[PDB]
């Protein structure tokens, strides 16, 4: 499905379920991660 | 008959004051460990 950015959506990326709303980020992510987590383990970005 | 002298330790005393607080990071250790116990408390109710 094409992606909404700005809005509360239900996204699934692979496999990983939520729901938030999507925006750009600033983060340089490397090559072979995927998605990013903060210090309580929780998903706070993601790659399309 | 000394009003000069104690006015002057008094303002000495209230310029060492900033200095024994700049200088010493543990001198306001009990606001830092309330919130660090508080912040501590939510970071473990979010982990579990």
């Amino acid at each position: 499905t094409n992606l909404v950015k700005n809005k509360c959506v239900n996204f699934n990326f692979n496999g990983l379920t939520g729901t938030g709303v999507l925006t750009k980020s600033n983060k340089k992510f490397l090559p072979f991660q995927q998605f990013g987590r903060d210090i309580v383990d929780t998903t706070d970005a993601v790659r399309d | 008959e000394n009003q000069k002298l104690i006015a002057n330790q008094f303002n000495s005393a209230i310029g060492k004051i900033q200095d024994s607080l700049f200088s010493t990071p543990s001198a306001l250790g009990k606001l830092q460990d309330v919130v660090n116990h508080n912040a501590q408390a939510l970071n473990t109710l979010v982990k579990q």
